[PDB]
DNA sequence: GGAGGAGGAGGAGGAGGAGGAGGAGGAGGA
């Protein structure tokens, strides 16, 4: 199965 | 990116057939073009004539003819190399881990095979300006040694949102070699929906040593491994990801040999041999590559992933 | 806990087949799902088509696909770490002996491999609030050095019923390497009936050194050991127990190396090197781990098991 | 006592096969049950199928499964501990020399290794009420320093028939390491016919230092010694005798180390370090044990064997 | 074989 | 070989 | 109505283990 959070597209990791 | 296989419907393919190509693992036009006629005949609904048409139309959407070394040198000069988090190691690789290819790292225990994979899993999300690939990370794990806390450490070093970094790493645990290959077919489905830069199999050979224990199971073992490596090349050509597999070692009877035989050695374009140095430092050697000289480097495993030797 | 293999009958499997899966060593749905198609074909009554159905139905009851590092980091933050009875040692391990994984402790003689195993055998029965695992202890012993009086000593320290503590430690003595593997199949049967938190093999390699004496028996030795370690990982993934194996050492010819070769080194996720200190104090070093830095600690063997250095 | 191997004939084994198991050194059902399948295949007449049946039937006559620490604590609370003829020494060992286990005594010259073995050779014949084992004594001697007059001295102290005491000590002199191992196979034959309580090898390592002189003979030396120690454990588990071996020492280059390497150190459950005191007094230290604390005592070599320090 | 006391489930060790 | 006196069973040592 | 015949095609590595060995005197004085 595909996790509903793994199906989401690549979001650029913000700065911390 | 690659073209979704739905684009075959705008070319004369019945959408009922594109659905049958979907269950066979084909989700892009490239995957269907790169496929043999034989592979499509093995599908149920597909006939001899359909595969001829499906291949003919797929051939038009993706170029499969000759070009010049000039055009290929130009296209390769734009290829992404993901940083290993170590200046001395990136210089050995002349940029970093090269995409569209299979890289293998082998060595003894503790030598940093899992630690490099955890650094690569983060630094693949960096913008290309910082040495990344601007894509997600896929981490197929066959040992159970995936630690998300080691990702958060590498994230802090590059000042990235640890929560966002953990959202871009797709993780699957493989329990046997059949499952390990099955996970690659789902990988092909996911890589169309989202952008992935790096695929990690750690370890790509660990489960083969015990799934095929016998003396007469040796041919069946290397054949099953050859198909897995052939499928990794498929994902590397289809999506342009960087495939990084790890390998275990063995002792020389007549001093450390990677397992997998000639199959794993011919298939991997770059082979990285990792030794234990002193303390936290390790030594990476170019063991096989088409373009890099047989040289060595010295990196270290630090509290924030793989970095340069701190001394 | 895991799902009993009987739950396959409510999914389309003939109860006569579930009984055949039982004699092959499968007692949970997870053990059947994690198994290869090849492993089920080797069973007598099971055919090619049955294994396809058995695997398909088992696949539905246990998740074997991708998730995110977020979901995996959340699930791992709830994992049990059994206390080693030593604050300084637990701090080295960042909590204690981690479940669902193979931990190996090696060292010279007297360095406390059997003494840590006797402390762990008790402290695994403690409530999680006190640092335990709230499960039974399984102690496979290959040397004959299992002392229940050392358990009663650790029980008094934690103020537990010594009679009740001895009732939660299942003890088996292995006399050769074939028996040592056979005992693991019975272990899988027991771990469904009762809750176990910790599995101890002491020593996991002692009998391999003399069952396979020859020069040409080396491959057969490491292959048989690889299957044993592969089966320990099975129990760790199936039941979530903490597998703690011990290992003997050897001298460097060209200063103490653990035996078992690369097989034992790649398989164990955490390797603990124990040295002799002064008097009753010992020194534990992180020799290999996916998440812990290469550091050291100082514990002691006291009249009540492993504790902190009393000085 | 153990069950004679003849009891396999009442279970489906051809008496012609039991005779073949006899020439291979198996004289009890336990010795055959504890044996690997591999060990029986190496016999001439025995086939793959026979060993499967022989092991299956042997498995039914002797328990080789799990029990509880309660049942094992109960069974161990009934174990015999032979007196060392010294109150202060017996208190150090918490009862005396424990049966069913390998005890090793090492030290410099004159420190009483041969003198304790001569006291143990007599006091093993005492009734259990007096601290004995009510069995015969077997004394494998590799140095030539077996003195029956030292037995008669210990007999007078306990008021036993010196002629009867010398009738219960079976003596063999080993001239090399091959002979030393060969004598253990005959030991297994004798221990079925008569009741033995104690087995003494003095010294267990003296001949290994010169049979394997070379630098490259080191692995072959420790391997041959490992098999000898593995066979001593066999006799201790099969017949429940107390195995007491002695060991010589060496100087530290970088102050007294026992010889035999890690093989002898891992194999022996109790290691006794003997020092020279003043006059006739000696100092025994617990060097390694699963249950005894690292402590010391002070015994003496008197005109009637090992006793307490007379002062 | 399985001991009849080892087949029994985990009982929380009482306080002494 | 086995001595004919070593083949004999354990006799309890008498008192002297 | 009738009347058979034609072979061929290799491949696939893996597996560490094993300590031991002491020695060497000297220097008067109120
Ligand atoms: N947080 C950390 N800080 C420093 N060093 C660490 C940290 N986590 C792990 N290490 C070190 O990294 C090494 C582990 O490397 P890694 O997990 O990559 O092993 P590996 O090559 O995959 O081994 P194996 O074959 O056993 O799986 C060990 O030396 C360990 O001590
Ligand atoms: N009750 C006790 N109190 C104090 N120290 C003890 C006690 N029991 C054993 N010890 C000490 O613990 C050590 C024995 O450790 P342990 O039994 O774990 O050995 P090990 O590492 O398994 O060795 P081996 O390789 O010989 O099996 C010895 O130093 C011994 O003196
Ligand atoms: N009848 C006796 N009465 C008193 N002391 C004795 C007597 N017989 C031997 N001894 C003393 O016992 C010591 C000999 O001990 P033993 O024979 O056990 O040596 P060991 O430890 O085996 O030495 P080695 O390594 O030389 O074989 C010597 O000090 C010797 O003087
Ligand atoms: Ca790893
Ligand atoms: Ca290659
Ligand atoms: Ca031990
Ligand atoms: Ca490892
Ligand atoms: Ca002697
Ligand atoms: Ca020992």
């Amino acid at each position: 199965f595909v996790s509903p959070a793994a199906q989401k597209a690549f979001q650029p990791p913000r700065s911390c | 990116g690659p073209q979704p296989i739905s684009r075959l419907e705008q070319c004369g393919i019945n959408a009922n057939d594109v659905k049958k190509l979907e269950e066979a693992g084909f989700h892009t036009v490239e995957a269907v073009a790169y496929a043999p006629k034989k592979e499509l005949i093995n599908i149920k609904g597909i006939s001899e004539a359909k595969a001829d048409k499906i291949l003919a139309e797929a051939a038009k959407l993706v170029p499969m003819g000759f070009t010049t070394a000039t055009e290929f040198h130009q296209r390769r000069s734009e290829i992404i190399q993901i940083t290993t988090g170590s200046k001395e190691l990136d210089k050995l690789l002349q940029g970093g881990i090269e995409t569209g290819s299979i890289t293998e790292m082998f060595g003894e225990f503790r030598t940093g095979k899992t630690q490099i994979c955890h650094t690569l899993a983060v630094t693949c999300q960096l913008p290309i300006d910082r040495g990344g690939g601007e894509g997600k990370a896929m981490y197929i794990d066959t040992e159970g040694t995936f630690r998300p806390e080691r990702l958060l450490a590498v994230a802090e070093r590059y000042g990235l949102s640890g929560s966002d970094v953990l959202d871009n790493v797709a993780y699957a645990r493989a329990f046997n070699t059949d499952h390990q290959t099955q996970l690659l077919y789902q990988a092909s489905a996911m890589m169309v929906e989202s952008r992935y830069a790096l695929l990690i199999v750690d370890s790509a050979t660990a489960l083969y040593r015990t799934d095929y224990s016998g003396r007469g199971e040796l041919s069946a073992r290397q054949m099953h491994l050859a198909r897995f490596l052939r499928m990794l090349l498929r994902l590397a050509d289809e999506f342009g990801v960087a495939v990084v597999i790890t390998n275990q070692v063995v002792a020389q009877v007549d001093p450390k040999k990677p397992i997998g035989g000639n199959i794993i050695a011919h298939a991997s374009t770059t082979r990285l041999y990792l030794r234990k140095g002193r303390g936290e430092t390790r030594i990476c050697k170019i063991y096989d590559s088409p373009c890099l000289p047989e040289a060595e480097a010295m990196f270290a495993i630090n509290a924030d992933g793989v970095g340069d030797a701190k001394d």
